[PDB]
RNA sequence: AAACUGCGAAUGGCUCAUUAAAUCAGUUAUGGUUCCUUUGGUCGCUCGACUUGGAUAACUGUGGUAAUUCUAGAGCUAAUACAUGCCGACGGGCGCUGACCCCCUUCGCGGGGGGGAUGCGUGCAUUUAUCAGUGGUGACUCUAGAUAACCUCGGGCCGAUCGCACGCCCGGCGGCGACGACCCAUUCGAACGUCUGCCCUAUCAACUUUCGAUGGUAGUCGCCGUGCCUACCAUGGUGACCACGGGUGACGGGGAAUCAGGGUUCGAUUCCGGAGAGGGAGCCUGAGAAACGGCUACCACAUCCAAGGAAGGCAGCAGGCGCGCAAAUU
């Protein structure tokens, strides 16, 4: 699965915009490529695109289906998941605990 | 709390509702009397 | 201004509160509660100003987070809390206990009184509606909304209530003989038997109001408050008994103390 | 007479609509001591700011001034005279306000001259802010 | 913004201002809702002091009311009839207060039905054939019967009521303010109030 | 610690450019509105789970851009964030419905007087209509009551919240608070209205008006009152008691100087009120902003640049340049 990365300027790509150069969006609180700082700030920045040019810096890649090969990086060490469960019903489903 | 202070004004207000009648009847008394007099 | 002002200048203080004008620029703004700006005391200007018992700002934070100032019944951990008219304030570890009361002079006296006192307070009745289902509701002068009060208490009466319930006692009806604690204008203090209320449709009801001394004079309906039964008083007066001596009077009477006490 | 206008006319209060096997009138007293007129009481007409048959509501100033104009749709205009005290000069000078003033039609028999009486009430337009309350003709205009 | 202020117009006198201040906010206007015909698309603001104001752009249902004999009843709006604002906002399909609109009767009709006991509407020949309302035009006990005429003493409807109903479409009058309480509730129009708005219907139209 | 959350950042401070019935002042109104907060009410009133669901940040890891308080993908993980929702009180009332039923009168038909299952609906707030006229005003189309309905999916409430001290009770009951919450009231205001009051100018005498001028009627918009705005109307409105136009080295006032008594001049300047943040304009959030130590353009000016882009607003405190007769410490 291709997640999208940066440009070679360095500005990051846009889900769905559905071009492929920068457009100057104005991007709000719930929006990609854009963290606020009042409450309410609506700044005004810009974003590359979702179509993948020879226009780019780095692509961000999510492997989803598990192939033939072990590959060297990727999947030779495994690191355990650092916090398991703190709410009660998450432990409950977890272990496959009943209710009493 | 709501119950009792219901029941402690209906108390309250009933006794006042006897004093508004005892008024009420003295001064249609009154109009008997300037009948009588 | 585009919203609401948080600071009070010390020269635009209220001008009973008697804060001087080269200790700072700014004075206590009372916070949000019972009583008006103008009208209200704040308790950081009942302790470190009237009683002295702090010196600074900070030693009356020191003294009220410590849980030990109950304003009428209820202790109050803010330093800019609005105690106004007939208000006990009651510090528990000296046993004392204050009623804010009108000097005579516009400012509010230090009024000390008996526990046995403390107990109740006389609150104005502002307006009577009737609530949600026929439920007669009653607001106050320190807005303490009364829900089932007795029927005959109408808008500008008093009620005796006891602080540790809310609950009413008695109540004296606004009516020609009763005694007066004018609370506003010039006669701010002064304490009377009310003669004669000339009503004014669609302006304001001006209250002659006769003095002690048979002083008469008058006030708007509104600056008026009653204590009292005719003549006898439901709380505790402060000296002088709210006559308001003339500046003539109070110069002989400093001359004749300041001689024969020495 | 009524039903001039592109709506229908009637006073909101009032439901004239009750089943059948004359429209009963909505009127209010004003207060401050005035009599509502006969006219308001027995009329015909719809009037929405009319303070005896209407929704405004009189408070605060009474003022009164002799009318001078009678000329557009139910208002009038009064010119209320007074003195301004200049001090240098010990003296007085003759000003006068003249203020936009609705008149309602319980009020018929007007004449440009007569002293009327005006309560303050809600703004009714730009510059209307009193309605008529009485009407004192001209001191002899009897004929 | 589209802004109500007093200050842009010219003085009484006819005399023209100079702003001493730019526009403030709490002097908003906000674009008109023009609320039509259609299945319900409710839009919410929110407005001076975090309150809420319900934008109806699109809105067909309304608890319309019969005072004649009081009931009232969530009918479906039909068209727009008349407008004494603007003759346009009749040909543009425009819900406003004080809008003369065609509605369903069936609540109604049904009510009235289920009240006297009476076929109102209903040309004569034409039955209820499926026998629904056939049950409920009879069949109670004594004294119930007695009750239902009693009351049938005073079951005489109006000459233009009943020809509109025959239609199964009342001339009903928005008391409501749809673009801010978002509900476009009101009255069935009956007596000269409906003889003014047939007679204006009936100018505009022929 | 960090981070999410909450609250504040709309106060304070500065300056006086604009503004001449405006601002402002005294004086009323809000029975025409809005209001975070505090304060007091209210918070089993609706008759119909011993606690639920999906995240996301901090953290770990992989980065990209010359550059920003730029941020991307990945792996976990909370809530008084974001949603979702019961049990209880709770058993029954009260309105219609109306099967069924008992009695009294008429020999009988009929007329009355009682119980009556099932079903419908039900509280406060919402919107519309109708009826009667608890407490209140100088006056309400007030508050409260009754009826009939409605109740927005961009959604009113009815507590899935957290702490101290622990108890009573053959598992059930409770204390002291914290936070939350619809609505009423209160405080803090704000907003728009009433009355009266302003410097010079006539080499400014007629002005305003079917690109709203004054008013009517019905809407739209707005927190609400209003030509605020639309549609159709009517032809108004103001002026020699100086309108209208122009000017002002004009923010208004409390005040200042001078001073027999009258006056004259000043008030940018520490308190009140207003206005603006280089000029205009538009708006997000919020109780409150048309905010600028927020954002979005345009205009003017100007910074950084690997020349692709990014960042700016001292009429805050210092300080610098410039301007000047003229004003202080980074």
């Amino acid at each position: 699965r291709i997640s999208g990365g940066n440009d070679k300027q360095g500005f990051p790509m846009k889900q769905g915009v559905l071009t492929h150069g920068r457009v100057r969006l104005l991007l709000s609180k719930g929006h990609s490529c854009y963290r606020p700082r009042r409450t309410g700030e609506r700044k005004r920045k810009s974003v590359r695109g979702c179509i993948v040019d020879a226009n780019l810096s780095v692509l961000n890649l999510v492997i989803v289906k598990k192939g033939e090969k072990d590959i060297p990086g990727l999947t030779d060490t495994t690191v355990p998941r650092r916090l398991g469960p703190k709410r009660a019903s998450r432990i409950r489903k977890l272990f496959n605990l009943s209710k009493e | 709390k709501n119950k009792e202070e219901a029941a402690e004004y209906a108390k309250l207000l009933a006794k006042r509702m006897k004093e508004a009648k005892e008024k009420r009847q003295e001064q249609i008394a009154k109009r008997r009397r300037l009948s009588s007099l | 201004a585009r919203g609401p002002k948080k600071h009070l200048k010390r020269v635009a203080a209220p001008k009973h509160w008697m804060l001087d004008k080269l200790t700072s620029v700014f004075a206590p703004r009372p916070s949000t509660g019972p009583h008006k700006l103008r009208e209200c005391l704040p308790l950081i200007i009942f302790l470190r100003n009237k009683l002295k018992y702090a010196l600074t700002g900070d030693e009356v934070k020191k003294i009220c987070m410590q849980r030990f100032i109950k304003i009428d019944g209820k202790v109050r951990a803010d330093i800019t809390y609005p105690a106004g008219f007939m208000d006990v304030i009651s510090i528990d570890k000296t046993g004392e206990n204050f009623r804010l009361i009108y000097d005579t002079k516009g400012r509010f006296a230090v009024h000390r009184i008996t526990p046995e006192e403390a107990k109740y307070k006389l609150c104005k009745v502002r307006k009577i509606f009737v609530g949600t289902k026929g439920i007669p509701h009653l607001v106050t002068h320190d807005a303490r909304t009364i829900r089932y009060p007795d029927p005959l208490i109408k808008m500008n009466d008093t009620i005796q209530i006891d602080l540790e319930t809310g609950k009413i006692t008695d109540f004296i009806k606004f009516d020609t003989g009763n005694l007066c604690m004018v609370t506003g204008g010039a006669n701010l203090g002064r304490i009377g038997v009310i003669t004669n209320r000339e009503r004014h449709p669609g302006s304001f009801d001006v209250v002659h109001v006769k003095d002690a001394n048979g002083n008469s004079f008058a006030t708007r309906l509104s600056n008026i408050f009653v204590i009292g039964k005719g003549n006898k008083p439901w709380i505790s007066l402060p000296r002088g008994k709210g006559i308001r001596l003339t500046i003539a009077e109070e110069r002989d009477k400093r001359l004749a103390a300041k001689q024969s006490s020495g | 007479d009524i039903q001039t206008e592109r709506a229908y006319q009637k006073q909101p209060t009032i439901f004239q609509n009750k089943k059948r096997v004359k429209l009963p009138r909505y009127y209010k007293n004003i207060g401050l001591g005035f009599k509502t007129p006969k006219e308001a009481i027995e009329g015909t007409y719809i009037d929405k700011k009319c303070p005896f048959t209407g929704n405004v509501s009189i408070r605060g100033r009474i003022l009164s001034g002799v009318v001078t104009k009678m000329k557009m749709q139910r208002t009038i205009v009064i010119r209320r005279d007074y003195l301004h005290y200049i001090r240098k000069y010990n003296r007085f000078e003759k000003r006068h306000k003249n203020m936009s003033v609705h008149l309602s039609p319980c009020f018929r028999d007007v004449q440009i001259g007569d002293i009327v009486t005006v309560g303050e009430c809600r703004p009714l337009s730009k510059t209307v802010r009193f309605n008529v309350l009485k009407v004192t003709k001209a001191a002899g205009t009897k004929k | 913004g589209i802004s109500r202020d007093n200050w842009h117009k010219r003085r009484k006198t006819g005399g023209k201002r100079k702003p001493y201040h730019k526009k403030r906010k709490y002097e908003l206007g906000r674009p008109a809702a023009n609320t039509k015909i259609g299945p319900r698309r409710i839009h919410t603001v929110r407005v001076r002091g975090g309150n809420k104001k319900y934008r109806a752009l699109r809105l067909d249902v309304g608890n319309f009311s019969w005072g004649s004999e009081c009931c009232t009843r969530k009918t479906r709006i039909i068209d727009v009839v008349y407008n004494a604002s603007n003759n346009e906002l009749v040909r543009t399909k425009t819900l406003v207060k004080n809008c003369i609109v065609l509605i369903d009767s069936t609540p109604y009709r049904q009510w009235y039905e289920s009240h006297y006991a009476l076929p109102l509407g209903r040309k004569k020949g034409a039955k209820l054939t499926p026998e629904e309302e056939e049950i409920l035009n009879k069949k109670r006990s004594k004294k119930i019967q007695k009750k239902y005429d009693e009351r049938k003493k005073n079951a005489k409807i109006s000459s233009l009521l009943e020809e509109q109903f025959q239609q199964g479409k009342l001339l009903a009058c928005i008391a409501s303010r749809p673009g801010q309480c978002g509900r476009a509730d009101g009255y069935v129009l009956e007596g000269k109030e409906l003889e003014f708005y047939l007679r204006k219907i009936k100018a505009r139209k022929g």
